[PDB]
Parts: C-alpha cells; structure tokens; sequence
RNA sequence: AUAGAUGAGUUUGGUGAUGGCUCUGAUUGAACACU
RNA sequence: AAGGUCAUGGCUUAACAAGCCAAUAAUUCUCUUAGUCGAAGCUGAAAAGGCUGAUCGACCACAUUGGGAAUGAAAAAAUCCCAAGGCAAAUAGGUACAGCAGUGAGGAAUCUUGGUCAAUGGGCCCACGCCUGAACUGGUAACUUGGAGGAAUGAGACGUCGAUUUAUCGAGUAAAAUUCUGUAUACAUAUUGAUAAUGACAAUAUGUACAUUUGUCUUGACUAAUUACGUGCCAGCAGUCGCGGCAAUACGUAAGAGACUAGUGUUAAUCAUCAUAAAUAGGUUUAAAGGGUACUCAGACGGAAAAAUUCGCCCAAAUAUAGGGGACAAUUUUUCUAGAGUUUUAUGUAAGAAGGUCGUACUCUAGAGUGGAGAGAUAAAAUUCUGUGAUACCUAGGGGACGGGUAAAGGCGAAGGCAAUCUUUUAUGUAAAAACUGACGUCGAAGGACGAAGGCAAAGGGAACAAAAAGGAUUAGAUACCCCAGUAGUCUUUGCAGACAAUUAUGAAUGCCAUAGGUUAGAUUUUUAAUUUAGUCUAUAAAUGAAAGUGUAAGCAUUUCACCUCAAGAGUAAGGCGGCAACGCAGGAACUGAAAUCACUAGACCGUUUCUGACACCAGCAAU
RNA sequence: CGCGGCUCUGAUUAGUGUUAAGUCGAAAUACGGUUCGUGUAGUGGAAGUUGCACGGGACUUAUCAAUGUUGAACAAUACGA
C-alpha cells in the first residue's frame, strides 16, 4: 500500500543523509515502480533484485539475480545505488504527499498548474529543481510526464 | 491533531477577548447617553501621579459605567445628560469610557485652539 | 511547571481545602455537601 | 553540531567564482590567484560514502537481516591457521627475534617454496615451515598433517646443525690461540647479584620497620 | 486570471525563544465633534 | 393470496412468521440564539477562505396574540369563523399603518402628510373606458460614490510682515496686476422619453452669460513633520511603549513644518495582520498541552503475487448519457510467508497469589537470679526511669511485626509496584534451531478491570514506630525544628475510595540513520577470545534543537489516541453524576491586566568548596 | 388549580480582583540556615507546620596509600646534542 511508498521515501532520505552508497528496499511492485521513476529521472544510480547481501559492486549491471520463487521471496530485497556529486546528494529530500491516513489525488489541469510553480489543491508549485511523482494508470511518472501524456492520478512525492 | 480528532470537532473558537467598551461593543452602538450619577475624582496607579475628572454615568441601557471626562474643566454634575464613546483611561481602573465634549450638557473647553474637534469647541470667529 | 510556580498553585489549593474545613458545617446545613 | 564547516573541497568553486567578475562594476577583473590555473583540471575526489566494503570472507548466508554491511571485514588467509599450530608446539620458537622492519618490499620475489625451507633474503623461521607446508599441502596433494611432519623434520635438522656450530666454532678458536669476551651464563648471573643485593638492602631495611613498629605496638612507654 | 503571498512597537541586566496585545491595509444602510 | 395502480410501494385487506432500524444517541427532551441563501454586500495573495444576511433576486414565515374551517382548478387572502386584552362601541359587534406619506415613543441614529397613471406592469371591460401610495417622477439628508470647484504670465512694490548669524534667512510667484477660458450653474431654442392618440416630470444637444469657501488632524518612538514660552508627578496627553517632580521637541499657547480636503478626525463593528483552533497547515522533555495502566466493543490505519466485481480513481466535464485507461482505492476469491502467533519442560528472573516456617533484634513475664546506685536523654538540659532494686550481665518462657549480608550502571510486571525461606499455584517475555497456522496485525473514545501512601467501614492484632492530644526545653515570642512519653494509623481478613513529581516532567506502535566503551540473559565458535540475538547505560558523528541537550531519539517518516490555544480569576462557581464520608469526575462566566513564561550569557551573592594577600586573626607587648 | 423551569429581589453571609507609602511574622530563592515539591490526613493569627509513602525540578557536586620499576654488563674501527 501507500505505506510501503512513505517509508521508501523516509528511507531514502537516511540512507542519503548517511552518505550511504548503497542502501536496500522491500521487494514489492510499488516500491519497484518508484524507484524505476526515480532512476528514469536521474535521481538513483541502479536498481536491481538481490537477496539480504548487496551484490557485487563492480559486477552490479551484469549480476545475475535468480529467479523469485515462493521457496525465496521472503529475502528478496531491491538494492538501490545513490549518487553524491559535488559533495552533496542528488536524492537529498523526499517529502511524501499522499498518506495512508489520505491519498491526495490531483486533475490534469491541477497538475498543468503546478508544473509552472503555482499551487493547486494541497499540492504547491514546483521550483528549481523539484520533481513531483504521479501514481497513474499508465504507471509512476515524473508531473512533466504526466502532463504531457495528459493524465492525473495519486500523488506520491516531491523529490527536491 | 488528527483527521479523525478533526472530523470530531477538535477545533473550537478561541476564547473571546473582552472588549476596551463592553457597554457598547455588546450591541454594536458608537455612542449612549446616559445621566451622571456622580461627578468626581480617579487616582491613577503606581506610575502617574494627579487627579482624573471621571463621572459615573447611568447609561440608557441600564449599565452604571465610569467614564473620563476629556480636557480641563467640566460643567456637568449630579443629574447631567452626557454622551458616552469608547476608549478608556489607562492608568485609572475601571474608567473604560469617554465623555464626548460637544454633547448634550458637557460643553466644550472655551479656551481651546488646539484640537478643537476633539472638544467641541466652535471656531473663535476672531477674524469675523 | 517550575518549583516557584508550583508555590502559587500550594496556595491556592490549602487555601481552597482551608475554606471547605471551614464551612462544611453550614453546608451540611444547607445539604450542599 | 561541534564540528565547524571545511569547505576544502570547493577551494576551486569558491575561488573560480570570486575572481569570475571584478568588485569595482565596470572593470575587468585582476588576476586570479596562482594555484587557479595549477588545479583547473585535478578535481577533488569523492569523500564521505560509505562503499560496501571488500569482504575477504564469505558472508553470513543464512542472515536475513545483516547488520555491519558497512565495515571493513578481517583479513584471514590459509596460513593463520597453520602458523598457530606451529607455534604452540613450538612456542621457545617465539624467543628466538624477528625482523618485520621491512627493507624495500621485495621479499616475495625470490621465494620459491619448491625446493626447501631455505630462502633467499628471508632467515629460517616457523613461517618457513608454514609456507612449505602449504605448498606441500596445495601441488604435492599432500595432508595438512604429512605435510605438517615433511616441513617440520627439514626444518629440525637445519636447527641442528646451527647449534652444533656454536660449539664447536668455539671449541676449535681456542685450540689455536683464539680467546673470547664473557658469555650470557656468566653475564647473566652478574646481573642478579647486583639485583639481588638491592633486594637485600630492601629486606633488611624493610624489616626494621616491622620489628619497630610491632615491638612499639604495646604502650609500654612508662619504664616501670 | 500567471503575480498573489511582506511587516512594525511592546516582557529581559542582557541574549535567543515562547506567547498575547497594539499599530500598519480595506471597508460600513454607521453615529458623534469641528466644518 | 387478493385487491388497488400507467407502474412501483402494507398503498389497502386477510392469514402466518417475529421481524425491521439502532447499538459510537437511532429516538426523545430541556435551555440559549437565529429568518435561510447567492462572487448579493464587505474583506484576504490564498484555503469546500472569513463576516454580514441592507438595498437586488430566490425561498420560508407572519399580518394585535391564540384556536379553526370552508370556498376554489389551485390557499397561494391584509378574506371568513371563534376567544382574550388594548382603543372605539351598548344595545353595539368596528379597529390593529410589519400598504404610502405622516405623528408620538424608544434610540448614538435614518427623510415628503408632493405630482401623474404620460411611461412600464397589473385588475375589470364586446368595445370605449375606469382603477392602480405597483410604478414612474418632484422634495429632504455630504450617508456613500462620481464630477465640477481655473488656467497662463507675474525681476530689481527698489513696499509690507515674521525670525534673526541686524544683516542674513523666510513668507514669495505668493499677492497685486495683466492675458484667456465659460466648468457646476442661470437663461433661451430644439429634440427626446410615445405614440393610434395621450408628457406628470425631466434628460440630452446647441447658443449666450458668470471665476464662487477653505476646513481638519498630526508633529518623543512606532509614524511623514520644530522651536520658544508657560506649567512643575500639578494641570493635562495617551492606539501601544510612555510623558509631567523648576533649563518638557510628548502637557497648554504661539509660530513653523508634515498630511488629507468638502470633507477631516474620533467612537463602534467586520475582514486582513493572526501557521493566533493550522482540512490545506501548528504544537505538548525543561515554556499552555501526553490520559496512572493496557487488555479491549465501535471507529481509524495496516503485508506479498494474481483474479472477479465496483467503475471508485483518471481522461473530465455542466451534479454528463455512453465509453476508454488499470497503477492505485473499496467489497470479494485463490495462493505466498518477511508482520502477528502455536509446539519443541529453555536459560535467567524481588511480577502475582495460597498454605506453612526461619533468624537477628526488640518487647513482656518469671527466676524474692548475680550485682547495689545510678541510668537514659541532649549541642547542653529538663520533663522521665530507678531502692516496689533500675542501667549492666545471665537463665527460662510468651508475643508482634520486620527482612543483614548477597547487591550491580542487576532483574521482573501493563502500570501501581515487586528483595529472608520451603511447598503449592499463575499470564507474558528472551536465545537457537526446526516444524506449524497463513495477515489471524497496530492504535483505541466509551464500558469494565487494575491502581502508591494516607483515609473511611467492620472484625482481629498491638512488639516497634508514630499524625492527634499533652508535657519539658530552646526562643524577643515557638504553633514548630530538638527531647520525655504517646492515640489513631501502619500489619491481618472483607468492602468502600480513585485523587499522586502515579515521572523518562517524554502515550502506544511501525519503518529507517554512523560509531565507540561498559553492563544483563542466551546462542555460536579455532569456547583463548571473538561473532551474534534481545535488553540497559555512558560518550560522540550525521543531524536535530530557543538553547540545555538528545543522538535505539527531543532525528528522518508514518499510524492512532489523549490533550493545548495570553496572563489572572480557576481547576474556582452553579446544576449534575459517583461515594458512608473524605473527596473524585466533569466544568464556566463576570471583574482586572500587557505582559505572564522558557533556556542561555556575564556578574554579584551564599550561616558554599578550595586557595591567595593584609597586625585580618592567633600569640606577645602597650594602650583606650 | 397543581408540579417544574426561568427572571428579579432578599435580612444574613462567602469568595476573588484592584489599590506603593499600615500592621504581624520571615515561608521560598544559597546546604535560604528543619532539603524543596507531589499526594493524603491532621494542626496553627497568617505565611506555615506534623505524620506516611513518593519525585529531583538536590547532592555524577564524582578526581591516587596500586605512590609509580638497575625491563640484561662492559669495550671496540661499532657508537657521537
Ligand atoms: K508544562
Ligand atoms: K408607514
Ligand atoms: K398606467
Ligand atoms: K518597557
Ligand atoms: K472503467
Ligand atoms: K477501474
Ligand atoms: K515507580
Ligand atoms: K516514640
Ligand atoms: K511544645
Ligand atoms: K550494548
Ligand atoms: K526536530
Ligand atoms: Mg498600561
Ligand atoms: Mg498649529
Ligand atoms: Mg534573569
Ligand atoms: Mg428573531
Ligand atoms: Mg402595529
Ligand atoms: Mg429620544
Ligand atoms: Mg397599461
Ligand atoms: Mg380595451
Ligand atoms: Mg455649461
Ligand atoms: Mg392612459
Ligand atoms: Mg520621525
Ligand atoms: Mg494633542
Ligand atoms: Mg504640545
Ligand atoms: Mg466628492
Ligand atoms: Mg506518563
Ligand atoms: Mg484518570
Ligand atoms: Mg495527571
Ligand atoms: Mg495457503
Ligand atoms: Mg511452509
Ligand atoms: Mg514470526
Ligand atoms: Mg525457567
Ligand atoms: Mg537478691
Ligand atoms: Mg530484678
Ligand atoms: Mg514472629
Ligand atoms: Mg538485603
Ligand atoms: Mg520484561
Ligand atoms: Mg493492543
Ligand atoms: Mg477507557
Ligand atoms: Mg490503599
Ligand atoms: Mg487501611
Ligand atoms: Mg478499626
Ligand atoms: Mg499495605
Ligand atoms: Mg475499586
Ligand atoms: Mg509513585
Ligand atoms: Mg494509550
Ligand atoms: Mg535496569
Ligand atoms: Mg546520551
Ligand atoms: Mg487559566
Ligand atoms: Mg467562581
Ligand atoms: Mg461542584
Ligand atoms: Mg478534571
Ligand atoms: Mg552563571
Ligand atoms: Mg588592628
Ligand atoms: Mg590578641
Ligand atoms: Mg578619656
Ligand atoms: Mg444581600
Ligand atoms: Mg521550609
Ligand atoms: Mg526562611
Ligand atoms: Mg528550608
Ligand atoms: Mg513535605
Ligand atoms: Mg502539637
Ligand atoms: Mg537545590
Ligand atoms: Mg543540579
């Protein structure tokens, strides 16, 4: 569920606060889905499917993970690379927005307007920088994305 | 607090602050005429210092309140018709009320040049 | 709630507790215990 | 937050930036301080992440949720194993000095365990034994404990001969005129008498404390 | 409707906070005083 | 089952069944207040903004108050019937101005007892026409808005006026004077509101003519703008902070200066200021604010991989017919094992309870014990004990509670709390391996349960301690602190009671973030010592914080419950509920303020520590 | 006519607010000169004070009788502040 979403966000934020070049998730579709929308936008370095070790380093895009079976998927884990450039972190914040106590869901010209950096609903603009991820159903996408592809849907997170 | 404690009715009006002029704030009126019922003297507390010309005043409503009586010197007294606005003395406790100069049986200060809108004194008319 | 304030709240309270002693027979009197 | 904020790492941003345009609007700006143009082109390097680190043994498979991902692991190798099986049989083998001052690094470039316990630049030590053994035990199909035996008999009979040597390069020095300084017998036993008499001076003086002190106990001080 | 988001005086020996009060803006089916 | 109905529905009826709605207030009742609504009015940058509920439109209600029916297509009446009080009426049976204008009263406060049915609308009428306080127009009020309310030239009248560096600085291009305009407005003409005809009253256009006021506030800072004199904590000013005590830019006067202007100030109110009740969007260690506790009904929230259904959600509206998209959401289905649990006697352990004991000391009794005048108390004493033999030293019996060492930053329980010992009895929790169930979870208003000490009630117990009461001291006085004694009470059993600095001044729970040194109970190992699970504490990093600090959280996030909204009055009053009572729960307003409040910094102080100087002191000599 | 609610008034009586220039003590802030506070039960002109348990928002304010070492001679072309 969307708690699931919430602690990813929290996570991420320690484990970039912690200067942490590696750091691990649960293994589910939705925390996959965010992440895939995070690494398109350029915000993670890599995602892939391991077990409680991170894999090799070197060896991280050619790694071989096995297949995720009933007898195994208790210990998959998705293991994310974190970028640090100029001495600071590119994944420095991530504030969520939609809640399990609320799912905050946003209109095509709600999003058109907060693309511009002007309020709309409990949304605010985006400035410099900042990116705002749409849960729609054509899947995770960046506000930009989603205004361009001309949908609304849930609001997961600003990424600053 | 949360959604649910929201939903409830969490949030109240925040307690009511009491008016400078309660006499006239609680029914929206400017002004209230009312008979003295004593013409004397406050005495300001610990800072200032003197004699405050106050009058304790019948307001038509029924309220017995203690007004300040602006300039120097009056010509009402006991059984005088008086018209009363807001504002208080500061020093001088319970005088939460104004006598208005160029009312009913107050009169303006005479010799005033200064202001004289706020003492209902007409023009000298010296220059004609 | 610091010790100095907490010393005006002592005196009110063995105020009030002082009082009730006091006239608790006349208001037995009255039946208003 | 004790710690100030170094900002070592953006010398070149914050210096590049300050000599970009002039103070005095209008003007072209000076000249850059002379290290600018130096390091234009060597950037820092990262600082502060935290890698996974090498893992010099196999981990935990049966973790579900490891901690500790993040510090370095032991360095253990074959030979650990080994070297404490020696030396506690062998442990007067520890009191004969080792030198690990190294002397320029190179020492495993003439070390070629295949033909015997005697090496170039290295002396005869237990770690000779170790590393004939684990050559044995590795090419020679060999056991750890037939191994163990092979090593450890060569090396039995080099030590031999080391101390039949002493003696007798002594005892023939003298049949020709040739005389020597004192030895560790006798130097070693000059030591302890000069220790041992200021143990004496102690205990003779340590025990006129007591016998005072104790025959002073009682009050007699009134000389009935 | 994409220009629209602002402060000030006042607690303390002093400093930083907390927290009210007042002023700064607009207005009235208004009243009163001087005109 | 039958009837009725376009059709549906106990809508109606008969016969059977005992259901249906609600459980967190459905339902009912009391008190207080109010016509409702709209970008209708005001207001904010904004929020499903806030406030109002005038003029405008919509809706509701009412026509002195109360109680009613008929007529009619339809009550949609200022109609009708009835009663009451007011006014009028008496042998009558009218009237109620919340229709227009107007009068009296109340009030800080809101206007003409006009003209016309010419225009628009409505009633009656074959038609013509009649009626219309609807309406249109004239009047009153600066209440508001809009407009006008004068432009250009103006140099030596070699004049005046006020300051003052008596010769400088200002009034001052200001005035006079000169040259133009003809604005509101007045008058005249024409057109028009109206056409089949009808003009109450006025608008617009054109021509001619006219140059008409100043007023008010402020002037220490916020806040634009200064001096002189007078006054002397007086008189007074004051929105906030403040000013005034004999050389006041703050009061009063004079002049100047800064502003708005037919208005200007003040009072009252509303919005905004005010993330100052925070849905958007707050907070509760030390400042307002975490419930004493966690098992729990309602409620909120809560895994993995697929599927059905809703078509929630989105395109996406206009309260959108009909469709599309499939991540997510709701109900449901099937699988999965990471959460949560069960089994495998864990170890360790002052959670709890029952029935029995042990011991050190104390205490009472007895032995006309031994001994033979003191003892105990306190800083010192006194009251007090002792020749009826004390204290001291013993022997033999009885009684009641209490729990030495071990002992630790130790442990246990939801908290309160739990420490001698044996047996009996009770729920959790922790470690390692397997197995098992398969989201069965977290929080939790209320109800119920538990809840320290003191206390109430009853029946026991009674050594010791000790509120009360009382005595002796100390003291200026001494309820007190100290002392001789001492009753409730503490203890046992059964109930009541429910308040605590019930504390980590920090609710519970979940995910997550870098180290170091100890310590508690296990586990693994090459059991040396390392590794590791779950606790606890110390000191730090990143960070966080008002800071103190925290850093297994006071960090990053999330869930949920409780609680807070300036001080003071006040956790008080009244009504209510619980209790035998004591008290508990719940919980205001009036009056009065501009401050209350927190952490830190540097000092000073301490009947505070440790030092350093001085005839400061000690000692000695001399002196008053 | 009765019961209930509400409003006003009431001999007598309680509480609290404000007010520099009165009086009686010295409770708190330092070890405040009896540690201070919480609860509960008494008590005293008043602040106070007593019992019982509890909290630190008081004692982490903590700073050696382990008294501190001939830890491998001397001399050489070695060694040389
Ligand atoms: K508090
Ligand atoms: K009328
Ligand atoms: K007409
Ligand atoms: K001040
Ligand atoms: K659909
Ligand atoms: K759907
Ligand atoms: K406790
Ligand atoms: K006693
Ligand atoms: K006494
Ligand atoms: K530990
Ligand atoms: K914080
Ligand atoms: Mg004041
Ligand atoms: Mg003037
Ligand atoms: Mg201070
Ligand atoms: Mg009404
Ligand atoms: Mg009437
Ligand atoms: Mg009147
Ligand atoms: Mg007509
Ligand atoms: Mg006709
Ligand atoms: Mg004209
Ligand atoms: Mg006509
Ligand atoms: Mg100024
Ligand atoms: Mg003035
Ligand atoms: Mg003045
Ligand atoms: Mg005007
Ligand atoms: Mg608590
Ligand atoms: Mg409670
Ligand atoms: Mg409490
Ligand atoms: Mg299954
Ligand atoms: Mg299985
Ligand atoms: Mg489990
Ligand atoms: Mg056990
Ligand atoms: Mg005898
Ligand atoms: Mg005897
Ligand atoms: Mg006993
Ligand atoms: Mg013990
Ligand atoms: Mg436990
Ligand atoms: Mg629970
Ligand atoms: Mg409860
Ligand atoms: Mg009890
Ligand atoms: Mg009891
Ligand atoms: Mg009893
Ligand atoms: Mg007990
Ligand atoms: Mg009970
Ligand atoms: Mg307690
Ligand atoms: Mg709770
Ligand atoms: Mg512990
Ligand atoms: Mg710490
Ligand atoms: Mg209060
Ligand atoms: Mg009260
Ligand atoms: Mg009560
Ligand atoms: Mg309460
Ligand atoms: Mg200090
Ligand atoms: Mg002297
Ligand atoms: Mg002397
Ligand atoms: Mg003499
Ligand atoms: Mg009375
Ligand atoms: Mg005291
Ligand atoms: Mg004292
Ligand atoms: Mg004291
Ligand atoms: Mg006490
Ligand atoms: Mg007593
Ligand atoms: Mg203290
Ligand atoms: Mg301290």
């Amino acid at each position: 569920g969307i708690q699931q979403i919430t602690n990813m966000c929290s996570h991420l934020q320690n484990a970039s606060r912690a200067r942490l070049g590696l750091t691990s998730l649960p293994n589910t579709k939705y925390n996959l889905a965010l992440a895939l929308a995070l690494h398109r936008a350029g915000f993670i370095s890599s995602i892939t499917r391991g077990g409680p070790h991170p894999p090799t380093p070197e060896a991280l895009m050619t790694y071989e993970p096995e297949p995720v079976t009933s007898a195994n998927v208790a210990t998959r884990r998705l293991w994310v690379g974190l970028k640090y450039w100029n001495e600071e972190p590119v994944l420095k914040e991530l504030k969520p927005i939609s809640k399990p106590s609320r799912l905050v869901t946003a209109s095509l010209e709600q999003l058109n307007r907060v693309a511009r950096g002007f309020p709309a609903g409990y949304m605010k603009g985006l400035q410099l920088g900042e990116c705002l991820f749409v849960n729609t159903d054509r899947g995770v996408l960046e506000v930009r994305e989603a205004v361009e592809r001309k949908v609304g849907g849930l609001v997961l997170c600003k990424v600053k | 607090a949360t959604l649910n404690q929201v939903m409830r009715g969490c949030r109240k009006p925040q307690r009511a602050r009491h008016a400078v002029s309660p006499a006239l704030s609680s029914i929206k009126s400017p002004a209230l005429k009312g008979v003295c019922v004593k013409v004397g003297i406050t005495r300001p507390k610990k800072p200032n210092s003197g004699e405050r010309k106050t009058a304790r005043v019948r307001l038509s409503t029924g309220k017995v309140i203690t007004a300040y009586i602006p300039g120097e010197g009056h010509n009402i007294s006991q059984h005088s018709v008086v018209l009363v606005r807001g504002g208080r003395a500061q020093d001088c406790p319970g005088v939460r009320y104004h006598l208005v100069r160029g009312a009913l049986d107050l009169a303006g200060v005479a010799t005033r040049m200064s202001s004289r809108s706020k003492y209902g004194t007409k023009k000298p008319k010296k220059a004609s | 709630i610091s010790v100095r304030r907490q010393k005006k709240l002592k005196i009110k309270k063995k105020k009030y507790k002082k009082l009730m002693r006091r006239t608790r027979n006349e208001r037995r009197k009255q039946d208003r215990l | 937050g004790k710690g100030r904020i170094f900002q070592a790492a953006k010398v070149y941003q914050r210096a590049s930036e300050a000599a970009a345009t002039n103070i005095v609007s209008g003007l072209p700006p000076r000249n850059p301080p002379l290290w600018l143009k130096a390091i234009e082109s060597i950037p820092p390097a990262e600082i502060n992440t935290r890698p996974y680190p090498i893992q010099h043994s196999p981990p935990n498979p049966r973790a579900r949720k490891p901690r500790n991902l993040f510090r370095p692991t032991k360095i253990v190798y074959p030979e650990d194993e080994l070297r404490r099986d020696f030396y506690r049989d062998h442990p007067w083998e520890l009191a004969r000095p080792r030198m690990i001052i190294e002397l320029d690094g190179k020492d495993a470039r003439f070390l070629d365990w295949s033909k015997g316990l005697r090496q170039r630049g290295i002396p005869l030590s237990g770690e000779s034994v170790v590393q004939r053994q684990l050559w044995l035990m590795e090419n020679q199909g060999m056991t750890k404990q037939e191994a163990y035996d092979k090593a450890r008999h060569e090396f039995y009979k080099l030590r031999q001969l080391e101390q039949m040597e002493r003696r007798i390069a002594v005892e023939e020095a003298r049949m020709v005129g040739g005389y020597f300084g004192k030895d560790l017998l006798t130097v070693g036993m000059e030591l302890e008498n000069k220790t041992y008499e200021s143990w004496k001076k102690w205990a003779t003086t340590e025990i006129a404390r007591q016998e005072s002190a104790r025959a002073s106990m009682y009050t007699n001080v009134v000389d009935n």
